[PDB]
């Protein structure tokens, strides 16, 4: 959380050292459930700052392989998180459009299956990817429908607080 | 039979193939099942095995 606060002020590097020591303490507790919270926070920080993917002790692809086969029960939102991170990497990796659509299908189906209202953060992230995904395909008619659902000024945690004002200024 | 040979001057790529094919909801007596989508007239128009 202090690492999160550090990332909010764009310190970045100072957060890395603070976060690193969080992994060591988790091992001492010898509790499995907290590592998933640690692992989820990993790529959320990399998603905002992709330039630091090399600095971590675990590559992003390693996490996706772990979370996909994490368990079959007591996860609920872990898989909804797991598949969206694969979609961002596949989109960045300029993978084949057949695989990107299938991967995005996995993330859309699992998010809407459970309640989307309570998990407001991932629901907004779905819209941001789908508008970006379809805008990249060149179909503004599809992008427009999903654009009315993207929330403004809401932004997200661990990414500043004036990011929404700046983003509105860019447009 | 249509013969659309690949031509460089044709950049009209298809995206419907890349998008996954739809499904159908049909319910039997025991439960509701999920089956692959087939066009009402696709049974006599489907690509023949032979």
């Amino acid at each position: 959380s202090l690492a999160t606060f550090h990332s909010s002020f764009n310190e970045c590097d100072a957060a890395i050292n603070s976060f690193e020591e969080a992994t060591r303490i988790a091992r001492e507790n010898k509790d499995m459930e907290t590592l998933n919270l640690i692992m989820i926070w990993i790529i959320n920080f990399i998603e905002v700052h992709p330039e630091y993917a090399n600095r971590f002790y675990i590559t992003v692809e390693q996490i996706i392989k772990y979370l996909k086969n994490s368990s079959d029960v007591e996860d609920a939102n872990i898989f909804s998180n797991a598949y969206k991170f694969e979609t961002l990497l596949s989109m960045v990796k300029e993978s084949k459009t057949a695989e990107v659509s299938s991967s995005l299908l996995k993330f859309m189906a699992i998010t809407l299956q459970n309640v989307p209202s309570q998990n407001f953060d991932l629901f907004q992230s779905l819209v941001s990817y789908e508008v970006k995904f379809w805008k990249e395909l060149g179909y503004e008619s599809i992008s427009d429908v999903y654009e009315k659902f993207l929330s403004k000024t809401s932004s997200s945690s661990l990414r500043n607080y004036d990011s929404s004002i700046i983003n509105q200024d860019i447009k | 039979p249509l013969r659309y040979e690949p031509n460089n001057r044709d950049f009209a790529c298809n995206i419907i193939d890349d998008l996954p094919k739809l499904i159908r909801f049909v319910k039997d007596s025991k439960r509701i099942n999920i089956v692959p989508y087939t066009q009402p007239n696709s049974l006599w128009r489907g690509p023949d095995e032979d």
